[PDB]
């Protein structure tokens, strides 16, 4: 009947998409540490003395408050009895105004706020490198979030390669096709498919319509990747509330321009609970690594975090529950993977 | 699905190839060439060398490319499989079409041809194989006779590569399965599924008795094959790109290769290790067809993506060197001429001229139309030409050109055929009036005023050119009817007529009902009585400004003194007269939602 | 120019454009396409969702570009 260190959110009306973002960013290895450092430029700049500086200043007020609050539960820890959480009315304020479709307390989508609240920081912080250059930690975004795709596309008629540059925040990913794995979704999405039919490649070599083959490739890797799974269908739209199997450590060499040995290991999950595309409960599962022997205890356990109460959970009954053996009752959608 | 009208931009006579060359078959009694082109057209060419042109005849009538063409029936009876879905039945003697086979729903790449049998066999992007019996294929209309047809199914992917030896016993696709699959086209049973082929197969052929096959991959292996064992005897590798072109002579000991890398070899079959370099090419090639009137062959064809079909001497083929690099002959023994593909096109601002480059350079000047050149401009600069034609000016999108063919195709489709309203004298023509014409029913009825069901002839102020090819056909490529503009008044393609052409052609052209006007609505409001206004796409800032003055300031002729006394502005520039409210939504208004001018007094 | 949409299954389709071509236009030709309402659609390229009201030109979406078709999982 003990609650834990580890501090979750507040409902607050119908916010758990944004919950379950904040609390998987908050473990991201090093979203605090940029945030912070991105504050710090714009106190001293307000000192040196806007709307869009108003994300990352919630932001940073949305964690020193998650960090001293569980720091006051550590040294005194009857201090708070029931529940140890916060609530973000000052970030959803912001994004409310940064993004008009935040407004009121309705259901919204978790992968839409992870990239709103993603774009914002990299707008402000593209602007304020703009702003000092006028007069290391400007990419925070595009190093830890953002990679570089290449497309091959390859005419079956004449056989000569078109290259497009692309770039990515997510992997976004089918679950199911038109017991399957994480490695088949990867394939369906990055492995050489053909185009025929009514889709037909148009060449600018043939000047005609032409079957083709196209491919996508990995060139540049971000430290955390976040795959996207398309929990959903078009029956008269349906959730696909199946999962596939996910592993603990991920390597995309295959689908890579050059060959690296490098391993990436699931440390988040975020998971919805429903039947239905247009309502449901976000959940959001974390593995804690680092940052007081107790802090420490947990470390290799997954943190579920549901609204406020924040659960201890195994490792092995967390990959039990969430692997489609049995009913999970909560599909995954948002799975985040840092290098190893 | 949805039916679109089509026509070309062309010549009466086309004696040259205005693209590449798909296919080639000879014919020694006659000493014949026929070309198969990506301009859609047949050519039919003499191979005797005193003859100073070899152009014999044209055989017209498919739309798309031309991928395959067989001769049978001792060249009495030409197969050709087009692009355009369709598998067409010619008399080779004379050049006309006799039959047009409809069973295909894609792109027909293959054809296969076996002698004894009189048996031809079709495929193509639809996973589909039909095999035809040629002596069955002398019908002349669906009313008259009517054929069936037999398939062999098991493709899992698109099929682009078909072979059967001669006497009809085996037959062979390639595909981008990557698997070769056998069958018996006499029981129409499965026979084999031969496997090692890393990429598409694009050149299939057998022996005669069937026993073995030689598959050229578009990854640079030559792989023999015995079907008795149903095995790889032979890999050959000689190509560092695609093998697209596989020829063998009659003993079916060496193999003549063709591909991307623009070489062709001889490879020895028994000892691969002896190969000559028999000529390096321009472009890559895409066919070859050997003179088979000696034991040793004399000659090759070979037909690339150029408009050019070279014939290279194969005499002296007898060195030493593994992988020996001069080759045979340097030049060409005998060479049909082409044309030039029209490669970039350029709509201009009046949406009724085009500007043209092709691929020697030269700019064109066409008028769409009245399907006809203006002028042919030279090797002059195409953007510097187009900036220098630039017009103040914005017509609606009334058509789609295609440049599949190396000639205009100009498509007309009911969602944006009838959006052009012009003034005539802002479209050349003339009356003392000025009549609102829309650009889509005027060339409607030029492309088919030869029809008696569109008299009471034409629109009155143009004519298209009578040997101009009106076609009807899908979004997708299945063309369903295809005539000449003269050719409209004949009983059969009046059938065809009245059962092909839609009902949004009929309402303009038969019914001769006209479309809708298109309005834009614009907001009018003071410069240093605020009200919503709809008008034409059409009408002069001059009715603008006679509307603002006359009833909003209003406390010798009446219209004198309406231009010298209000001046209309949008977005702080000054606008002229005479210019229309779609060139202002177009290019001075760069703001978004409705548009909205501004008056002041002089 | 022709973009590429990938849809939900992963498979990727064709689409005829122009640089003056509005998202809700694209849409609704994915609509055509797909079935899928564009008021439910979430159009995404190089990271990025495509507002409504702005061009095809806005975003830098040139020959043979690839959309990314999701819907919205709300909770
Ligand atoms: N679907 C948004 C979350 C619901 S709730 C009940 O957790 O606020
Ligand atoms: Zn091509």
């Amino acid at each position: 009947e003990n609650l834990l260190p580890f501090v979750g959110l507040n409902n607050l009306g119908n916010t758990c998409y944004l919950n379950s973002i904040l609390q998987v960013l908050y473990f991201c290895p090093g979203f605090k540490s940029g945030v912070k450092h991105l504050f710090n430029i714009i106190s001293r700049k307000k000192e040196a003395l806007l709307a869009s500086y108003e994300l990352i200043c919630s932001l940073q007020s949305l964690i020193i408050s998650v960090e001293q609050l569980q720091a006051s539960f550590l040294l005194n820890p009857e201090k708070y009895t029931d529940e140890l959480a916060t609530q973000p009315r000052r970030l959803l304020n912001t994004l409310r105004e940064l993004n008009p479709m935040y407004e009121g307390y309705l259901q919204h989508d978790a992968q839409e706020v992870l990239q709103c609240i993603l774009g914002n920081i990299q707008e402000t912080c593209q602007l304020l490198k703009k702003e000092e250059v006028k007069n290391i930690g400007f990419e925070l975004v595009e190093k830890l979030f953002q990679g570089q795709l290449v497309l091959r596309t390859r005419c079956l008629e004449c056989e000569s390669l078109t290259e497009r540059r692309e770039d990515f925040q997510d992997i976004s990913v089918p679950v199911q096709e038109d017991m399957k794995t994480l490695r088949w979704a990867i394939s369906q999405f990055a492995s050489v498919e053909r185009i025929v039919g009514e889709d037909k490649y148009f060449c600018e070599n043939c000047h005609h319509y032409t079957e083709a083959e196209r491919s996508l490739l990995f060139d540049k890797m971000p430290e955390v990747i976040t795959i996207h799974l398309k929990c959903f269908a078009a029956s008269g739209l349906s959730k696909i509330n199946t999962p596939l199997l996910t592993p603990l450590k991920l390597s995309l060499e295959e689908w890579s321009t050059k060959p690296t040995n490098d391993s990436y290991g699931l440390f988040a999950v975020v998971m919805h609970s429903g039947i239905t595309i247009s309502s449901g409960h976000y959940t959001a599962s974390v593995k804690v690594t680092d940052l007081v022997q107790s802090l420490k205890e947990y470390e290799g356990k997954w943190l579920l975090f549901d609204d406020s109460e924040v659960k201890v959970t195994e490792e092995k009954d967390f990959l039990n529950s969430l692997s489609p053996s049995t009913s999970p009752t909560s599909t995954p959608y948002l799975l985040f993977y840092k290098k190893l | 699905r949805k039916v679109q009208v089509s026509y070309v931009i062309r010549d009466e006579v086309e004696k040259y190839n205005r693209n590449g060359v798909n296919a080639l078959q000879l014919d020694p009694a006659l000493n014949r060439l026929f070309t198969a082109g990506r301009d859609s057209i047949i050519r039919i060419w003499s191979v005797n060398q005193h003859k100073q042109d070899p152009y014999i005849a044209s055989m017209e009538h498919h739309t798309d490319w031309v991928n395959d063409i067989v001769l049978c029936c001792n060249g009495k009876t030409l197969i050709s499989a087009s692009s355009d879905t369709t598998v067409k039945v010619w008399n080779a003697h004379k050049g006309f079409c006799m039959s047009t086979l409809r069973t295909h729903k894609d792109y027909v790449k293959a054809l296969a041809y076996a002698k004894d049998k009189e048996l031809v066999a079709s495929a193509g992007l639809d996973r589909q194989i039909f095999l035809w019996d040629v002596n069955t294929l002398t019908a002349l209309t669906a009313s008259n006779n009517t054929v069936t047809t037999s398939s062999l199914s098991g493709n899992k992917d698109s099929i682009y590569s078909l072979a059967m030896n001669q006497l009809g016993t085996i037959i062979v696709s390639g595909s981008t399965e990557k698997v070769l699959r056998v069958w018996d086209p006499r029981t129409c049973a499965k026979l084999m599924k031969l496997k090692g082929h890393t990429d598409n197969v694009k050149a299939l052929l057998l022996n005669r008795d069937g026993t073995q096959c030689l598959s050229g991959s578009s990854d640079g292996t030559i792989r023999l094959w015995s079907l008795g064992q149903q095995r790889c005897i032979a890999t050959y590798r000689v190509h560092d790109e695609g093998v697209w072109a596989l020829q063998v002579n009659d003993a079916f000991t060496h193999v003549y290769s063709g591909g991307r890398d623009r070489k062709i070899y001889c490879t020895d079959l028994r000892n691969p290790d002896i190969r000559v370099l028999i000529c390096e090419e321009k472009a890559p090639v895409l066919k070859m067809e050997l003179d088979r009137s000696a034991d040793p062959p004399p000659a090759i064809w070979v037909a690339t993506t150029k408009s050019t079909v070279n014939k290279w001497t194969l005499k002296g083929i007898h060195n030493d060197c593994t992988n020996p690099i001069t080759p045979l002959c340097t030049q060409p023994d005998q060479v049909i001429k082409g044309g030039a593909s029209i490669i970039q096109c350029h709509i201009l601002n009046d949406k009724r001229h085009i500007l043209t480059k092709d691929t020697n350079n030269n700019v064109a000047y066409w008028d769409v139309l009245k399907a006809c050149k203006v002028e042919d401009l030279g090797k002059v600069d195409f953007e510097d030409e187009i900036k220098k034609r630039f017009k103040m000016v914005y017509v609606p999108n009334w058509f789609s050109v295609d440049l599949k063919t190396g000639m205009l195709t100009i498509t007309l489709d009911e969602s944006d055929c009838f959006a052009a309203w012009v003034s005539a004298k802002d479209a050349g023509f003339s009356s003392g009036s000025d009549p609102k014409l829309n650009l889509g029913g005027l060339l409607l009825q030029a492309l088919l005023e030869y029809w008696p069901r569109t008299h009471v002839k034409g629109n009155g102020y143009f004519q298209v050119p009578p040997h101009t090819p009106v076609i009807f056909g899908e979004a997708g490529g299945r063309t369903l009817f295809r005539l000449l503009c003269r050719d409209s008044g004949g009983e059969t393609e009046s059938m065809l007529l009245n059962e092909t052409v839609p009902q949004w052609v009929i309402d303009i052209t038969v019914d001769k009902n006209m479309p809708k006007f298109n309005k834009i609505p614009f907001y009018l409001q003071p410069h240093a009585k605020k009200d919503r206004l709809s008008a034409s796409d059409m009408l002069q800032v001059r009715k603008v400004m006679e509307h603002v003055y006359e009833k909003i300031i209003n406390l010798e002729d009446i219209a004198v003194l309406a231009e010298e006394k209000i001046e209309l502005l949008c977005q702080d520039q000054v606008l002229d007269p005479n210019m229309d409210l779609r060139t202002v939504k177009h290019f001075i208004w760069k703001s978004g939602g409705d548009l909205t001018l501004h008056y002041r007094q002089k | 120019m022709q973009i590429f949409v990938k849809t939900l299954t992963g498979k990727t389709i064709t689409l005829e454009v122009e640089p003056s071509d509005t998202i809700e236009n694209v849409k609704a030709k994915i609509q055509d396409k797909e079935g899928i309402p564009p008021d439910q659609q979430r159009l995404i390229f190089a990271g990025k969702q495509l507002e409504d009201g702005r061009t095809l030109s806005d975003y830098n979406i040139q020959k043979e570009s690839t959309l990314h078709l999701v819907l919205r999982l709300r909770g």
